[PDB]
C-alpha cells in the first residue's frame, strides 16, 4: 500500500520546490499519475482480502473508495485553479498541502486494518477540511460554519472512542481480522445498548442523518469547490464505510436498535426532497440532496443483506461523482454570476450550449436514469426494503417521483426561459471547465459498463 | 340577474369585478398616483442603470437580496416559541416518525409470527 | 445460419450509425436528416425478412448474447425476445418513422436545430425498439425510462416557450407516477420468482397474487395515459406537430398496453386484475371521447381520440383478448399517424393556426389533405373492409359477446358514438364551410415530401389490416354466431353518432344564440380535472415543503433542541463561573465551606 | 453594496418604525401590511396579495418580461410556488366549489355504476366451455401420477 | 406594450374594453361570418342605447351588470392568436433570441468572417458612446424634482441628439431572429 501512500506524501517537497508558476502542472499531472497507480487495487479476489501488511489491508470496498480519493484530487485542482489567481505564491502552496494531506489521510483511514487506527486518520481529515472552509471561504457565515462542521462531528465521535478503547479491554484485539473472525453475540442488555449508540452514532452524525444534518448544508455552502466537491464526494462516505465496518460487532442488536434510524430516515428522505423543491439557492439545493441520498444509504446499510451493501457501495461511488460534477457547475456558474441565487441566472442554454449539455447530463444521473450506477444502487437498495417490508415501496416510490422533480426543476429554471437582460458578462465557457465536466461524467458512463467493479465484497 | 361568480384561494376575484374598483374617491386617485410615481422612480432608476454604455456587470437587485434574506437567514432570530409553533412543530416532526413506526413495527411481528407458524410459502425465495 | 437473429439484431443496430456520426462531418451540413431517413427506410426494409420468416414458419427466437453481471443466483445478460409481438411491431413502428421523417424534412424546413431534431427523433426510436424487443425487465426499464426522457426533451423543443416547459415536466411527473408502478413489480418478481428474466417468470407463476400485476397495471395506466394519470397527453400537443404524430400518437404512447400484453400469461390467471383494467378503459375511452366531443384545437382533438383509442385497448386487454389488442396498436398506428400529418400540413398551410374557427372551405383548396383525412376518418370509425375495421369492429363483438360488467360495455358503446361524432367535428369544422381564414391566401400542397409521406400511409391505412389479418395464424376462438342485432352493434352506434353529430353541427349556422349549459362547461374544461388537480394538490405541496420540512423543522424546531440549547447552557454558565468580583473575603469563605464538607461528607 | 439597514428586521411594533419598514420596502405606508406577529419567523417582511404571477399583465414591459416582475419593486414571500410553471390563481370561469362538486360527482357516479355492473354483469345464453381429457388435466399444471377425477361431457 | 400605462383607466376605456372583450367573445362563440355579423351588429345596438347618459352613478351602475353578464357567458375557450398571451406560439421563437453585447465575445477567426458588419457595429458603439452622456444630463435636467410621476421618455430636442435611453430598443434582437 507505500506503494500509493509514498508519492502521495512525495507530493509536498514536489509542490513547495515548484517554480511559482508551475505548481498547478506539477501537482495536476503528478497526481493523475497517482491515480492511476492506484488503478491497480480494482483486481480483487472473492476471497478474504488483499492484506499487505499488519497495518494496511484492502477490500473490494475499500479499492473504489480509494480510487474516487485519488481521482479527485486533479479535479479539485483545476477547479480552485481559476478563483485562486491572485493569491500569493506561499498561500497557494498552503492551499494545495491542505488537499494534499487530506488524500493522504483519507487514503490511510480506508486501508487501515485497525480500528483505533482508523479512529485517528478518520479525525485527522478534520483539521484540513475545516482549514479550507474557514480560511478560503468567501462569505462571513464560514467560521460559523467551520464551527458547526466541528462540534457536530466531535460530539458524535467522543464517545466512539470510549467505546473502541472497552472493547478492546474486552476482546483484547481492535484489528478488524480477528473482530470479524471472532465475532460474539450481543446480549439485550441497557449497557450493550448505549455501546451500540455510541459505535453507531459517530458514523451516523457524518452520513450525515437526518435532524443530524444540520452542519452539512452551512458547511456545503460557505466552502470554496474544492472543499465542497471533497465533503459531497469522500468525507460523507466515511460514515458509511464506518458503519459497513462495525455492523459485524453489533448483532443481533441491529434487529432492533435499527427501527429509530430507519424510520427517521424513509421519512427523512422524503423532507429533504421536498425541500429541494423550495429552494433559492443552488448549492444549498444540491447539498439537500446529498441528504436525501445519504439517507437512502444508510436504510441499505441498518437493512443488513447482500443486496443492501451492494447498493450502497453502488449508490455511494454513483453519488460522489454525480455531487461532484454538479457543484462544479453551479460554481462555474457563481464565478460568472458572483451571485449563487438560482433564478438571477436565467435561460443559459442560449448563451452556453454544451455547458447546457453538461448540465442536462448531470441532472439526468442525479434523476438516477437506467442503466446508471446511480439507478443500480438505488433499486438494489429498493428491493432489499422490499423484502424487508412490502409496505417501504411506497415511501421509496414517492422519494424517486420527487427527485425527479426537484433535478428537471434546477434545469429549467437555470438553462431554459429566456436570458436575464442587465446580466451581459456571460464568457464563453473556458477549455478547463469542458475538461473539468467531462473528467467528471465519463468515469460514471464507464463504469456502467463494468458495475461489479463498485458493488462492493459481497458480490 | 346571472348566477355569481364565488371567488377561492385557487380562483381569485377577477378585477372586473371587484366592487373596490366602482368606489373611487379622491384619495383613491392620490394613492394610485403616487403608486404610479413611485413606480416610475424605480424604473427610471434601472433603465439608468442599464443603458449605460460604460457598465458591464450584473446589475444588483436590492429586493432580491431582501427576499433570499427573509427567506434564508431572518427566520431564526424572528422565531418565538408559542403554543402554535410547539405543537405544530410537534405535530409535524413526531407524529410521523410514530404513525410510521408503528405501521411498519406491525407489519413485521405479523411476518415474523407468520414464518415462525411456518405459513409462509417462501418458495423460490432467494435473494434477500 | 439461421439468418433470423442475426436480421434482427441487424436493424436495431444499424438504427445507431448516425448516432455515431452525429459529431462527424455530415452533421454539420444540410444532408443529415436525409441521412436519417434513409437509414431508416433501410432499416424498415431489412426488418422486413424476419416478418416474411415468421409469416412463413412461426420463427421465434431468444438472443442472450451480452453477459452484464451476475448477484448470486441472478444472472443479468443482455437478452432480446424476437417473438411474434417483436417483429410484427417493429416494421410499423419503422414504417411510420419514415414518413413522419420525411414529413418534417418539409414541415421544419425553417428550423435552425433540424438536424438535432432528427437526432433526437432517431434516438426515441432506438430507446422504443430497446423497449419493444427486451426479454428481461431491467431492459425494458431502460427503454421505459429512455422513451420518457426522448418525450421530455421533444415537448420541450422550444425551451423559450413557459407552457413548452411546463408540459414537458408534467408528462415526467405521470410517468414518474408509473415509475413508482414499475419499481414495484420488479422488487416482487426479484423477491419472489429469483428473475426478471421472463422465461423464469412466466414459468414460476402459474396462479399470479395481486401485488406484481397491480404493479404493472399502474405502469400501464401512467405511460398510456389512463383516466387517473390522463392530462399529460393532450398537454403533450405542446410539441412540433411531428412529435405529436411519431411518440404522443402512435408509437410511445401504446407502451403500457404493451406491457399489459407481454405479461399476459400471468394476467389471465387472475380475475381482479382483468376487471380492474376493463373498468379503467372503459372509464378512460369514455371520458377522452366526451372531452374531445367540444374542443376547438384540431391537435387537442387527436390527441383526445388517441386517448380514447388507448382506453379501447385497454377495455381489451380486459375481456383477456391480448393479441387483438396488438391488432389493435398496429392499426391505430397507421391511420392516427396520418390523421396528425393532414393536421400538422393544415396547420402549416394556415400560418401556424391550430384553431378550427378559423379554417373554413379546405375541401376544394386542398384537397389531398381532404381525401387523407376522409379516409382516415372512416379507418377511425371501423368502416367495413379498412384497416380499423380488422381489429376495432372484432373488439366490440368480443365485448358484446362475455361475461363483463353492463355499465363497460355500456361506455365502450357509447365511445364508439363519440369517436364518430368527433371525427364528424373535425371534417365539418375544417373542409365544409366558407373559408374563415385571413386573406393572405398562403394555401400550397405541393411538395413532394408531404405527399409521398401521406401517401405511403394512405395506402396503408386502406390495405394493411386486410394484408395483416390474412397473413397472421389465428390466435383465439372467433365468434362465428351472434344475433343479427348484436352483429351491427358497432356499426349502428357508429352511424348514430355521425347523424347525432351532423344533425347537432347543422344547427350552428342558425341566426340564435344562447349561453352554454353545465354539461358543455364540464366537457370542453375536461371534466375540471386539469384546473382542480393541477391546482390544489400541488400547492399543498410546496407550501408544505416550505412551512414545515423547511422552515419549522428544518430552520427552527431541529436548531433549537441540539445546538443554540448547547450555546445557551454553555453561555450561561460561563457567565456563572466568571462572574466573581476579585474578592478574597467571598474566595476564602467558600474555601472554609469546601474544607467543611470534604471533612464531613467523604469519611 | 446593500446596507446593513436595508435588510429584512423584526416585526414592527411602532408607527414610526413602521413607516420605515415601508420605505425600505419601496411601498407606500398605507399598503405596507406584515405578516402577524405569530411564532414563525416571518418577521419584519411584508404580506402582498397572493395573487400568481400568472394573472399579470402580459402586456406590459416587464424588466423580466417571462417571470413577470419590475426591478426593485417587492418580492412576494412565495414566488417560486407561482412562476407561471407552478400552482397559479387565476379566476376561472366557473366557480371552484361548482368544479369540485361536478368532478366529485362524476367520478362518485362512475365508481357505483361500476360496481353496480359488478353485481349485475352481461353474458350470454350458453353454457360452460367443454374441453376433452378431463378438462385438459395433463396439459394445464400436469400432476400425471394421481388419477383426477374423470369429468365426461355432454351430448346434446 | 410599447406605450407607457397611466395610473388609472377612466370610464371610456374600460367601456371600450368591454366592447372589444365582448365582441371578441361573441365571435369565439359564433363561428360563422354571418352569423357574427349579425349578432355583432345587435351587440352594437345594445351598446349604444345608453352612450348619451350624463350622469355618473348609473352609467357605472351600468358596466357592472355587464361585467356580471359577460363573465357569466365568456365561452371559457376563447379564440386567442397565435402570437397572443394566451397563443400555441406565444413564446416559441424566444430561444432563438440572442443578445448583441455577445457578439463582443466572438473570437477574431469568426469576427473576420463579416467584417463589413463589425465595422458598421464598431460605428454603432461610437455614436451610442456619445449619445449616451448627451442624454444622461438631459434627462436630468427634464425631470421634475422629487422623481418621475409617469415612465415615459422625452424625444430629443436639439440637432445632433438621440432620444434618452434608445439602445436597447433600437438593438432589439428581431421578431424572428432565426
Ligand atoms: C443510444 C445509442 C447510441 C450509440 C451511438 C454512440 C453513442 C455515444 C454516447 C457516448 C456517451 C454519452 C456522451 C455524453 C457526453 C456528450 C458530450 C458532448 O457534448 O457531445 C456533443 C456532440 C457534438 O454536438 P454539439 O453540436 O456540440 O451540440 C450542441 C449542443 O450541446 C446540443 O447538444 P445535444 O442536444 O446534441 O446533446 C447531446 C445529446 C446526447 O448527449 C447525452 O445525453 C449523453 C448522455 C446520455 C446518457 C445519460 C446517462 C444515462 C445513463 C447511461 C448509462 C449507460 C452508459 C453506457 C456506456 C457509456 C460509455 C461512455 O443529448 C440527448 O440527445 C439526450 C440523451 C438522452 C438519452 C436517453 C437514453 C439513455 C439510455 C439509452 C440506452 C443505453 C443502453 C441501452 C441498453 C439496451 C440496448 C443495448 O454531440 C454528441 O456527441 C451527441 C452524441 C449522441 C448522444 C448519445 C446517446 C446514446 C449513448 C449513451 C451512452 C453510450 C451508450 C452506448 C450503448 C449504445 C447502444
Ligand atoms: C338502449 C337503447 C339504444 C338507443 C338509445 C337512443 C339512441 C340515441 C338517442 C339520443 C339521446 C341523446 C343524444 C344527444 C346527445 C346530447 C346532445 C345535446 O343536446 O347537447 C346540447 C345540450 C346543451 O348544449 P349547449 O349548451 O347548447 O352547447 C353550446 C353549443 O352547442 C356548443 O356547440 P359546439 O359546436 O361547441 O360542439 C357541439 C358538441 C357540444 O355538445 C356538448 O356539450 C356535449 C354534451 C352532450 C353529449 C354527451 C353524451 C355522452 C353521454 C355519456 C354519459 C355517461 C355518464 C356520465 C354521468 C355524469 C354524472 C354527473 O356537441 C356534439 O359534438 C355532439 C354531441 C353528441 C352527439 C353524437 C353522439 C350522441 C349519441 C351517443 C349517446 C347515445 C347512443 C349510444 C350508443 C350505444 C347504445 C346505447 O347538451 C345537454 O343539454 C346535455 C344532454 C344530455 C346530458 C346528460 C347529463 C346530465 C347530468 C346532470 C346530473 C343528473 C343527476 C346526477 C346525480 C349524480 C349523483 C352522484
Ligand atoms: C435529535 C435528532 C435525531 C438524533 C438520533 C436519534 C436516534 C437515537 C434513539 C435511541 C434508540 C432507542 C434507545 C433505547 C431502545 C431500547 C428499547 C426500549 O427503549 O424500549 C422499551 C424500554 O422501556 C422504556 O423505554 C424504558 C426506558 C424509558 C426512559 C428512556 C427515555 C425515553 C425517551 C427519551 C428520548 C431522548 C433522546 C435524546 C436525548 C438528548 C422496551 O421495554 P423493556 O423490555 O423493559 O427493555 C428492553 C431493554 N432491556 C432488555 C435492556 C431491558
Ligand atoms: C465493431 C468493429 C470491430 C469488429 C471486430 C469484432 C467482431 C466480433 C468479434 C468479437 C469477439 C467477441 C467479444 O466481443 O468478446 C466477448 C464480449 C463479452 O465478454 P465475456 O467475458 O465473454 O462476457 C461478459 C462477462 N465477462 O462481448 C462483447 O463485449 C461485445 C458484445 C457486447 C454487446 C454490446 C453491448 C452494448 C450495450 C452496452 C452496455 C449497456 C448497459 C448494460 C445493459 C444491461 C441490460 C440488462
Ligand atoms: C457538560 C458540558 C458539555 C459540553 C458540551 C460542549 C459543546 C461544544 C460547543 C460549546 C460552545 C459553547 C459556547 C458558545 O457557543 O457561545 C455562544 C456563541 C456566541 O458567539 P461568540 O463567538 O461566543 O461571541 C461572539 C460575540 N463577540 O454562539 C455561537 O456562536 C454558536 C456557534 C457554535 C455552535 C456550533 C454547534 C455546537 C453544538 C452542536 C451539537 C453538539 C453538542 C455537544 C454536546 C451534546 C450532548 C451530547
Ligand atoms: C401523486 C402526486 C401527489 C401530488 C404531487 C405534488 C407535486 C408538487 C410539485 C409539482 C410542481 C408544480 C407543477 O408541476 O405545476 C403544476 C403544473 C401546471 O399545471 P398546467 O395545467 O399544466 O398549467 C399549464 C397552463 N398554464 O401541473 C402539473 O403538472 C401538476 C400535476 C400533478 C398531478 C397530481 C394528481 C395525480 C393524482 C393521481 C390519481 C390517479 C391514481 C392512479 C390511477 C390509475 C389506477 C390504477
Ligand atoms: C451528535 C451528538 C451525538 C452524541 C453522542 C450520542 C451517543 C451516546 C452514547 C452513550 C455515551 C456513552 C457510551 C459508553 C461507551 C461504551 C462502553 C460501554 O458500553 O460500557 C458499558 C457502560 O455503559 C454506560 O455506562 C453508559 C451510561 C451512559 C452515561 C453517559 C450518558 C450520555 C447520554 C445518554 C443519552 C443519550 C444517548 C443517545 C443520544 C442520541 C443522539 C442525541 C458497560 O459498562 P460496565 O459497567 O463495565 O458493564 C456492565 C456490567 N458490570
Amino acid at each position: 500500500m507505500l506503494k500509493i501512500i509514498i508519492p502521495t506524501t512525495m507530493l509536498l517537497p514536489m509542490t513547495w520546490m515548484s517554480k511559482h508558476n508551475m505548481i498547478w502542472i506539477n501537482a495536476t499531472v503528478h497526481s493523475l499519475l497517482i491515480s492511476l497507480i492506484s488503478l491497480s487495487l480494482l483486481n480483487q479476489l472473492g476471497e478474504n482480502s488483499l492484506n499487505f501488511s499488519l497495518t494496511f489491508f484492502s477490500d473490494s470496498l475499500s479499492a473504489p473508495l480509494l480510487v474516487l480519493t485519488t481521482w479527485l484530487l486533479p479535479l479539485m485542482l483545476m477547479a480552485s485553479q481559476s478563483h485562486l489567481s491572485k493569491e500569493t505564491t506561499t498561500r497557494k502552496k498552503l492551499y494545495i498541502t491542505m488537499l494534499i494531506l487530506l488524500q493522504l489521510f483519507l487514503i490511510m483511514t480506508f486501508t487501515a486494518t485497525e480500528l483505533i487506527l482508523f479512529y485517528i486518520l478518520f479525525e485527522a481529515t478534520l483539521v484540513p477540511t475545516l482549514i479550507i472552509i474557514t480560511r478560503w471561504g468567501n462569505q462571513t457565515e464560514r467560521l460559523n460554519a467551520g464551527l458547526y462542521f466541528l462540534f457536530y462531528t466531535l460530539a458524535g465521535s467522543l464517545p466512539l472512542l470510549v467505546a473502541l478503547v472497552y472493547i478492546q479491554n474486552t476482546t483484547g484485539s481492535l484489528n478488524f481480522l480477528i473482530i470479524h473472525y471472532w465475532s460474539h453475540p450481543l446480549s439485550n442488555s441497557w449497557s450493550n445498548i448505549f455501546m451500540w449508540l455510541a459505535c453507531i452514532m459517530a458514523f451516523m452524525v457524518k452520513m450525515p442523518l437526518y435532524g443530524l444534518h444540520l452542519w452539512l448544508p452551512k458547511a456545503h455552502v460557505e466552502a470554496p469547490i474544492a472543499g465542497s466537491m471533497v465533503l459531497a464526494a469522500v468525507l460523507l462516505k466515511l460514515g458509511g464505510y464506518g458503519m459497513m465496518r462495525i455492523t459485524t460487532i453489533l448483532n443481533p442488536l441491529t434487529n432492533y436498535m435499527a427501527y429509530p434510524f430507519l424510520m427517521l430516515s424513509m421519512w427523512g428522505m422524503i423532507m429533504t426532497s421536498s425541500i429541494c423543491l423550495r429552494q433559492t439557492d443552488l448549492k444549498s439545493l444540491i447539498a439537500y440532496s446529498s441528504v436525501s441520498h445519504m439517507a437512502l444509504v444508510i436504510v441499505a446499510i441498518m437493512i443488513q443483506t447482500p443486496w443492501s451493501f451492494m447498493g450502497a457501495t453502488a449508490l455511494m461511488i454513483a453519488h460522489g461523482l454525480t455531487s461532484s460534477m454538479l457543484f462544479c457547475l453551479a460554481n462555474t456558474n457563481y464565478e460568472r454570476v458572483h451571485s449563487r441565487t438560482m433564478i438571477l441566472a436565467r435561460g443559459l442554454q442560449t448563451l452556453l450550449p454544451l455547458m447546457a449539455t453538461w448540465w442536462l447530463v448531470a441532472s439526468l444521473t442525479n434523476l438516477a436514469l437506467p442503466p446508471s450506477i446511480n439507478l443500480i444502487g438505488e433499486l438494489f437498495i429498493i428491493t432489499a426494503s422490499f423484502s424487508w417490508s412490502n409496505i417501504t415501496i411506497i415511501l421509496m416510490g414517492m422519494n424517486m417521483m420527487i427527485t425527479a422533480l426537484y433535478s428537471l426543476y434546477m434545469l429549467i429554471t437555470t438553462q431554459r426561459g429566456k436570458y436575464t437582460h442587465h446580466i451581459n458578462n456571460i464568457k464563453p465557457s473556458f477549455t478547463r471547465e469542458n475538461a473539468l465536466m467531462a473528467l467528471h461524467i465519463l468515469p460514471l458512463l464507464l463504469l456502467t459498463l463494468n458495475p461489479k467493479m463498485i458493488l462492493g465484497p459481497l458480490y | 340577474s346571472f348566477p355569481k361568480y364565488k371567488p377561492s384561494r385557487l380562483a381569485t376575484l377577477p378585477a372586473t369585478l371587484d366592487p373596490a374598483e366602482y368606489d373611487i374617491s379622491p384619495e383613491t386617485r392620490k394613492a394610485q398616483a403616487e403608486r404610479l410615481a413611485i413606480r416610475s422612480r424605480l424604473k427610471r432608476e434601472y433603465l439608468l442603470q442599464y443603458n449605460d454604455p460604460n457598465r458591464l456587470g450584473v446589475i444588483e437587485d436590492p429586493a432580491l437580496i431582501r427576499w433570499t434574506y427573509a427567506r434564508s437567514a431572518n427566520i431564526y432570530p424572528n422565531f418565538r416559541p408559542t403554543p402554535k409553533t410547539s405543537l405544530l412543530g410537534a405535530l409535524f416532526g413526531i407524529g410521523p416518525l410514530f404513525f410510521w413506526y408503528y405501521v411498519f413495527k406491525t407489519d413485521r411481528d405479523k411476518k415474523e409470527k407468520l414464518i415462525q407458524e411456518g405459513k409462509l410459502d417462501q418458495t423460490f425465495n432467494i435473494s434477500y | 445460419m439461421n439468418p433470423f437473429a442475426s436480421l434482427t439484431l441487424t436493424t436495431l443496430t444499424i438504427l445507431t450509425i448516425p448516432i455515431m456520426m452525429s459529431n462527424s462531418n455530415i452533421y454539420k451540413t444540410n444532408l443529415y436528416p436525409n441521412y436519417v431517413k434513409t437509414t431508416v427506410s433501410y432499416a424498415f426494409t431489412l426488418s422486413l425478412v424476419p416478418l416474411l420468416m415468421f409469416m412463413h414458419t412461426g420463427q421465434e427466437m431468444i438472443i442472450s448474447n451480452w453477459h452484464w453481471m451476475t448477484l448470486q443466483t441472478v444472472e443479468l445478460s443482455l437478452s432480446f425476445k424476437m417473438d411474434y409481438f417483436s417483429v410484427m411491431f417493429i416494421p410499423v413502428a419503422l414504417f411510420v418513422t419514415w414518413s413522419i421523417m420525411e414529413f418534417s424534412m418539409w414541415y421544419m424546413h425553417s428550423d435552425p436545430f433540424i438536424n438535432r431534431f432528427f437526432k433526437y427523433l432517431l434516438l426515441f426510436l432506438i430507446t422504443m425498439m430497446i423497449l419493444v424487443t427486451a426479454n428481461n425487465l431491467f431492459q425494458l426499464f431502460i427503454g421505459w425510462e429512455g422513451v420518457g426522457i426522448m418525450s421530455f426533451l421533444l415537448i420541450g423543443w422550444w425551451h423559450g416557450r413557459t407552457d413548452a416547459n411546463t408540459a414537458a415536466l408534467q408528462a415526467i411527473l405521470y410517468n414518474r407516477i408509473g415509475d413508482i408502478g414499475f419499481v414495484l413489480s420488479m422488487a416482487w418478481f426479484l423477491t419472489h420468482s429469483n428473475a426478471w428474466d421472463l422465461q423464469q417468470i412466466f414459468m414460476l407463476n402459474n396462479e399470479c397474487p395481486n401485488m406484481p400485476l397491480i404493479g404493472l397495471l399502474l405502469a400501464a395506466a401512467g405511460k398510456s395515459a389512463q383516466f387517473g394519470l390522463h392530462p399529460w397527453l393532450p398537454s403533450a400537443m405542446e410539441g412540433p406537430t411531428p412529435v405529436s404524430a411519431l411518440l404522443h400518437s402512435s408509437t410511445m404512447v401504446v407502451a403500457g398496453v404493451f406491457l399489459l400484453i407481454r405479461f399476459y400469461p400471468l394476467m389471465e390467471t387472475n380475475k381482479l386484475v382483468q376487471t380492474m383494467t376493463l373498468c379503467l378503459g372503459a372509464i378512460t375511452t369514455l371520458f377522452t371521447a366526451l372531452c374531445a366531443i367540444t374542443q376547438n384545437d384540431i391537435k387537442k382533438i387527436v390527441a383526445f381520440s388517441t386517448s380514447s383509442q388507448l382506453g379501447l385497448m385497454m377495455v381489451t386487454i380486459g375481456i383477456n383478448q391480448p393479441h387483438l389488442a396488438f391488432l389493435h396498436i398496429c392499426m391505430h398506428a397507421f391511420f392516427k399517424a396520418m390523421l396528425f400529418m393532414c393536421s400538422g400540413s393544415i396547420i402549416h398551410s394556415l400560418n401556424d393556426e391550430q384553431d378550427i374557427r378559423k379554417m373554413g372551405g379546405l375541401y376544394k383548396a386542398m384537397p389531398f389533405t381532404t381525401t387523407a383525412l376522409i379516409i382516415g376518418s372512416l379507418a377511425l370509425t371501423g368502416m367495413p373492409y379498412l384497416t380499423g375495421f380488422y381489429s376495432k369492429d372484432l373488439i366490440i363483438e368480443a365485448v358484446n359477446m362475455s361475461y363483463t360488467n353492463a355499465w363497460a360495455l355500456l361506455m365502450t358503446l357509447i365511445a364508439t358514438s363519440l369517436t364518430a361524432a368527433y371525427s364528424t367535428r373535425i371534417i365539418f369544422f375544417a373542409f365544409l364551410g366558407k373559408p374563415r381564414f385571413p386573406p393572405l391566401v398562403l394555401i400550397n400542397e405541393n411538395n413532394p415530401l408531404l405527399i409521398n409521406s401521406i401517401k405511403r400511409l394512405l395506402i396503408g391505412s386502406i390495405f394493411a389490416g386486410f394484408i395483416i389479418s390474412n397473413n397472421i395464424p389465428p390466435m383465439t376462438v372467433p365468434n362465428t354466431t351472434m344475433p343479427l342485432y348484436m352483429k351491427m352493434t358497432a356499426l349502428i352506434v357508429t352511424i348514430m353518432g355521425f347523424m347525432l353529430a351532423l344533425e347537432l353541427n347543422n344547427t350552428t349556422y342558425y341566426l340564435k344564440f344562447k349561453y352554454p349549459s353545465q354539461t358543455y362547461k364540464f366537457s370542453n374544461m375536461l371534466g375540471y380535472y386539469p384546473s382542480i388537480m393541477h391546482r390544489l394538490p400541488t400547492y399543498h405541496n410546496l407550501s408544505m415543503s416550505q412551512k414545515s420540512a423547511s422552515s419549522l423543522l428544518d430552520l427552527i424546531w431541529l436548531e433549537t433542541i441540539l445546538p443554540k440549547t448547547t450555546s445557551f447552557i454553555q453561555m450561561k454558565m460561563s457567565i456563572m463561573v466568571s462572574n466573581q468580583k476579585g474578592l478574597i473575603k467571598l474566595y476564602f469563605l467558600s474555601f472554609l465551606i469546601t474544607i467543611m464538607i470534604s471533612m464531613t461528607l467523604f469519611n | 453594496h446593500v446596507t446593513k439597514d436595508m435588510f429584512p428586521g423584526p416585526y414592527p411594533k411602532t408607527p414610526e418604525e413602521r413607516a420605515a419598514a415601508a420605505k425600505k420596502y419601496n411601498m407606500r405606508v398605507e399598503d405596507y401590511e406584515p405578516y402577524p406577529d405569530d411564532g414563525m419567523g416571518y418577521g419584519d417582511y411584508p404580506k402582498l396579495p397572493d395573487r400568481s404571477q400568472q394573472e399579470r399583465d402580459p402586456w406590459y414591459d416587464w424588466d423580466h418580461p417571462d417571470l413577470r416582475l419590475n426591478w426593485g419593486e417587492p418580492i412576494h414571500w412565495d414566488l417560486d410556488m407561482y412562476i407561471r410553471n407552478r400552482v397559479d390563481t387565476s379566476p376561472t370561469p366557473v366557480s371552484w366549489n361548482t368544479m369540485c362538486k361536478h368532478l366529485f360527482g362524476f367520478v362518485a357516479f362512475m365508481l357505483f355504476m361500476f360496481w353496480v355492473g359488478e353485481i349485475y354483469p352481461s353474458y350470454q345464453p350458453v353454457g360452460p366451455k367443454q374441453y376433452p381429457y378431463n378438462d385438459l388435466y395433463l396439459e394445464r399444471g400436469g400432476d400425471p401420477t394421481k388419477e383426477p377425477e374423470p369429468v365426461v361431457h355432454y351430448e346434446i | 406594450a410599447f406605450s407607457a400605462p397611466a395610473a388609472y383607466l377612466t370610464h371610456q376605456q374600460k367601456v371600450l374594453r368591454l366592447y372589444k372583450r365582448a365582441l371578441r367573445h361573441l365571435e369565439s362563440w359564433c363561428v360563422h361570418r354571418d352569423k357574427y355579423r349579425y349578432f355583432a351588429c345587435l351587440m352594437r345596438a345594445r351598446f349604444d342605447e345608453h352612450k348619451n347618459e350624463k350622469d355618473m352613478v348609473k352609467a357605472t351602475q351600468l358596466l357592472r351588470q355587464a361585467e356580471e353578464e359577460f363573465w357569466y357567458g365568456q365561452h371559457p375557450q376563447p379564440y386567442i392568436f397565435p402570437e397572443s398571451p394566451g397563443g400555441t406560439s406565444y413564446e416559441r421563437y424566444e430561444c432563438y433570441k440572442v443578445p448583441e453585447w455577445c457578439l463582443d465575445d466572438w473570437h477574431p477567426s469568426e469576427k473576420a468572417m463579416y467584417p463589413d458588419y463589425f465595422a458598421k457595429r464598431e460605428q454603432w458603439k461610437r455614436l451610442r458612446r456619445e449619445s449616451w452622456e448627451r442624454e444622461v444630463k438631459q434627462l436630468q435636467e427634464e425631470t421634475p424634482p422629487g422623481g418621475p410621476r409617469t415612465e415615459a421618455l422625452p424625444p430629443a430636442r436639439k440637432e445632433g441628439d438621440l432620444p434618452p435611453l434608445w439602445w436597447h430598443i433600437v438593438t432589439r434582437p428581431r421578431e424572428r431572429p432565426m
